[PDB]
RNA sequence: AGGGGAGUGAAAUAGAACCUGAAACCGUAUGCGUACAAGCAGUGGGAGCCUACUUGUUAGGUGACUGCGUACCUUUUGUAU
RNA sequence: GGGGCUCAAACCACACACCGAAGCUGCGGGUGUCACGGUGACGCGGUAGAGGAGCGUUCUGUAAGCCUGUGAAGGUG
C-alpha cells in the first residue's frame, strides 16, 4: 500500500510536532562544584558526597 | 460613496422577551429567526451579527394545528448501525420542551458560524419567569 | 448641506467641497460645470424632494484632472475545447470639485 | 557583537541536527555546554565543539567573557551528499544518499 | 542560426508565477499548478463582475424594506407609491438616506404614502 | 576535518568543488492569521491589526466573517468523473 | 431541497403590486462591413476549418556607425 497523493510540507510537519526532545535532570555536588546526572556518579567519580572510584 | 457597513464593534443589540402561550410554532419562529438575524434593522449587512436578544418563557405552552400533536416526528442517528432514534412532539413536550422551540428557530438560520452565532442569542425557558432581569427585557408581540 | 445629482447615468449623494469621480466629460481641466438635474436636495433639517426635480436647484463644481483607473483583465477559456482569450481594459474618469450647492 | 564558528560537511543529516539545535536556541552558553555534555545524541557532541569554538573566537579575537555569552542565532543548513549503490533482492539495484549539513552558532554578549 | 530559449521560457514563467503571488503550496511556487490557478481566478473574476452588481442590489433593496417598515410601509408598496408620484431616485441612494438621514427617508416615505400606494 | 582573525588582491559572498550563479527543494528571523471547524483552496464583499509616510477619500503586508464556485489535457453523442 | 405550513405558507377563480438574466434601456470606451466625405446604420458566442493583421528570439546588411569600466550581456526587485 502506497500514497495516492504525496503530502504537503504542512502534512508531514505537524506529525513532526512530536518529535521533540527532552532535557535531563542534572545536579551539582556541592562538595566540588561538579555538574552530573541526577542519581548518577559524576565523571569524576564522586557521590553524595564520597570517593567511590577514584579513575 | 460606498455603501455602508456594519462594524461588530459599533452594533446596538437590544433585549426583548416574548410568550408561547397559544402559538403557532411555525409561525412564531419566523418572527424569532428575523430578529435573531437583523432583517428589521436598515443596519443589516449579510456577514455581522446585527440581531437582538430574544428569551422565551412559555416554551412548552407552544402549540400546532391539525393532527401535528401526535403524527410529527424528530428523528436523530447516533452515528451506529441501526442507530436511528424518533421521538414525536407529545412525548418531546412532556420531556425537554425547550428543545422543540430550538430545534424549529435553528432550521431557519444559515448554516455557517455566523448562524451559530445568532441561535447563541436565543433565550427559552420552560415556566413564566426567566434569569436575565438584569438586562431589562422588553415586551414583543407575535 | 448636501444633495443627490445625476450624471453619467448614474446618481451620487454630493456635499459641498467634495471630490469624486464621474464618468468622462467633454470638458476641459479647470472649467467650471454645473448640473441641473438635482433630485434631492436638504439643507440641515429641511428637505426638498424633488418631484421629478427639484427647481431652481443647481450643483456647480469644477474640473479637476481626467485619467483611467487601474487596469482589469478579461480571459475568456472554455475547458478541453482548444479556446482561450484575453484582454485589458483601463476605464476614462473625470475628477470633479463641488464648489457650491445652491438650492 | 554577535560572533559565529561554522562547521562545513559535518557528516550527519540536517533533520538529524536539528533535533539538538533547538534545544539550545536562546541558552546561556553556561548552561548550553551542561545540557550537550549530558545529551545522547551524537549530533550533540558534535554541535559541543562548535558551540565551544565560537566562544573562543569571543574571548581571544574580541576580549569577551564566557559569562556575559548567550547562544543568540544557531541553524543547520543542507550539504552535498555522497551518492551509492545498495544491491536489492532479485537483481534490482537502490541508490543511497548519505547526507551531510552545515552547522553555525552564534554567541553575543549583549 | 540556432535559437536558445533559455532566457524567454525563464521570463515568461517568472509572469505567471508572479500572479500567483499569496496561493497556498504548490499553486504559488511550481509553474504547472500556478498556470491554471492563475487561469481559473481571471475566470472567477469576469463571472464575478457581473455579480457585484447583483449582490449590492439585493442589500440596498432588504434595508429599504427594513427602513420602510418601521414607517409602516413594505418595500413593494413604497416602490410602487414612489413610481405614482414621480421620484425616481436610484435605490442606492434610497438605501443610504435608510441608515444614515433617517428624517429625509421619513418624508420620502410619507410623499410616497399619500399617493395611496 | 572545519572555522575565527590577520595578510595578498581593484575585487575573497573571486579561496582552489574558485566567472556569473536562476528554479525545484531545505532553513533562520519579523509582521499578521490559525485549536466548535466541513469539500478544486480561488473570486466578489469585508472588519480588525502591523508597517511606511504624503498623518488618513494614501501606499504595502495579513484576510476573522460572508455570497458564488466539482483541476488541466486527450478522446468522445456525452467527463468533476 | 430543509425548517415549518391547516379561515394555509394547500387547491380552484379574479385583481393589483413587487422581485427576478450576461435579455432590453442609460452613460463611457474598442472594433468589422457598407454608404457619404470624420460622420451615419447594424453587426461583433463559437469546435473542425478558411481568411486578415501582428509580437518576441538567434544570425546577416545598414555598422570602420552608435552605446559602454562615470559600468555591457545576464540575474533579482
Ligand atoms: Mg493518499
Ligand atoms: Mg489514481
Ligand atoms: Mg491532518
Ligand atoms: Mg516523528
Ligand atoms: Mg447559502
Ligand atoms: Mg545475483
Ligand atoms: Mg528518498
Ligand atoms: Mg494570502
Ligand atoms: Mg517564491
Ligand atoms: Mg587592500
Ligand atoms: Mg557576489
Ligand atoms: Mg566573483
Ligand atoms: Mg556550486
Ligand atoms: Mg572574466
Ligand atoms: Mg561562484
Ligand atoms: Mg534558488
Ligand atoms: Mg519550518
Ligand atoms: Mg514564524
Ligand atoms: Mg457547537
Ligand atoms: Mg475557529
Ligand atoms: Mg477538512
Ligand atoms: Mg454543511
Ligand atoms: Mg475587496
Ligand atoms: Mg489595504
Ligand atoms: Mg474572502
Ligand atoms: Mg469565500
Ligand atoms: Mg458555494
Ligand atoms: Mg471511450
Ligand atoms: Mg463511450
Ligand atoms: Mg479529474
Ligand atoms: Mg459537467
Ligand atoms: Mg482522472
Ligand atoms: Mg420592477
Ligand atoms: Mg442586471
Ligand atoms: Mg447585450
Ligand atoms: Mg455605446
Ligand atoms: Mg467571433
Ligand atoms: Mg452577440
Ligand atoms: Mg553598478
Ligand atoms: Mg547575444
Amino acid at each position: 500500500a502506497v500514497q495516492q497523493n504525496k503530502k504537503s510540507r504542512s502534512a508531514r510537519d505537524m506529525r513532526r510536532s512530536h518529535d521533540a526532545l527532552e532535557s535531563n535532570a542534572l545536579s551539582v555536588e556541592k562538595s566540588t562544584g561538579e555538574v552530573h546526572l541526577r542519581h548518577h556518579v559524576s565523571p569524576d567519580g564522586f557521590y553524595r558526597g564520597r570517593k567511590v572510584v577514584d579513575k | 460613496m460606498k455603501t455602508y457597513t456594519a462594524k461588530p464593534e459599533t452594533v446596538q443589540r437590544d433585549w426583548f422577551v416574548v410568550d408561547a402561550a397559544g402559538q403557532t410554532l411555525g409561525r412564531l419562529a419566523t418572527e424569532i429567526a428575523r430578529r435573531l438575524r437583523g432583517k428589521h434593522k436598515p443596519e443589516y449587512t449579510p456577514h455581522v451579527d446585527t440581531g437582538d436578544y430574544i428569551v422565551v418563557i412559555n416554551a412548552e405552552q407552544v402549540r400546532v394545528t391539525g393532527a401535528k400533536t401526535t403524527d410529527k416526528m424528530y428523528y436523530h442517528h447516533s452515528g451506529f448501525p441501526g442507530g436511528i432514534k424518533s421521538i414525536n412532539f407529545e412525548k418531546l413536550i412532556a420531556k425537554a420542551p425547550e428543545r422543540v422551540i430550538e430545534t424549529a428557530v435553528k432550521g431557519m438560520l444559515p448554516k455557517n458560524p455566523l448562524g451559530r452565532d445568532m441561535y447563541r442569542k436565543l433565550k427559552v425557558y420552560k415556566g413564566a419567569s426567566h434569569p436575565h432581569t438584569a438586562q431589562q427585557p422588553q415586551e414583543l408581540k407575535i | 448641506m448636501y444633495a443627490v445629482i445625476v450624471t453619467g447615468g448614474k446618481q451620487h449623494k454630493v456635499t459641498e467641497g467634495e471630490f469624486l469621480k464621474v464618468e468622462k466629460l467633454d470638458v476641459a481641466t479647470g472649467e467650471a460645470i454645473d448640473f441641473d438635474r438635482v433630485l434631492l436636495v436638504a439643507n440641515g433639517e429641511d428637505v426638498k424632494i424633488g418631484l421629478p426635480v427639484v427647481e431652481g436647484a443647481k450643483v456647480t463644481a469644477e474640473v479637476v484632472s481626467h485619467g483611467r483607473h487601474d487596469k482589469v483583465r478579461i480571459i475568456k477559456f472554455r475547458r478541453r475545447k482548444h479556446h482561450m482569450k484575453r484582454q485589458g481594459h483601463r476605464q476614462w474618469f473625470t475628477e470633479i470639485k463641488i464648489t457650491g450647492i445652491q438650492a | 557583537m554577535e560572533v559565529a564558528a561554522k562547521l562545513s560537511g559535518a557528516r550527519i543529516s540536517a533533520q538529524k541536527a536539528r533535533l539538538v539545535a533547538d534545544q539550545i536556541r536562546g541558552k546561556k552558553v553556561g548552561e548550553a555546554l551542561n545540557l550537550l555534555a549530558f545529551s545522547s545524541k551524537k549530533a550533540a557532541e558534535i554541535m559541543k565543539k562548535v558551540l565551544e569554538s565560537a566562544v573562543a573566537n569571543a574571548e581571544h579575537n574580541e576580549g569577551a567573557d564566557v559569562d556575559d555569552l548567550k547562544v543568540s542565532t544557531v541553524f543547520v543548513n543542507e550539504g552535498r551528499s555522497l551518492k551509492r549503490i545498495m544491491p536489492r533482492a532479485k537483481g534490482r539495484a537502490d541508490r543511497i544518499v548519505k547526507r551531510s549539513c552545515h552547522i553555525t552558532v552564534k554567541v553575543a554578549d549583549k | 542560426a540556432r535559437v536558445k530559449r533559455g532566457v524567454i521560457a525563464r521570463r515568461r514563467h517568472k509572469k505567471i508565477l508572479k500572479l500567483a503571488k499569496g496561493y497556498y503550496g504548490a499553486r504559488s511556487r511550481v509553474f504547472r499548478v500556478a498556470k491554471q490557478a492563475v487561469i481559473k481566478a481571471g475566470q472567477y473574476a469576469y463571472r464575478d463582475r457581473r455579480q457585484r452588481k447583483r449582490q449590492f442590489r439585493a442589500l440596498w433593496i432588504a434595508r429599504i424594506n427594513a427602513g420602510a417598515r418601521q414607517n409602516g410601509l413594505s418595500y413593494s408598496r413604497l416602490i410602487a407609491g414612489l413610481k405614482k408620484a414621480a421620484i425616481e431616485i436610484d435605490r442606492k441612494v434610497l438605501a443610504d438616506l435608510a441608515v444614515n438621514e433617517k428624517a429625509a427617508f421619513t418624508a420620502i416615505v410619507e410623499k410616497a404614502k399619500a399617493s395611496l400606494a
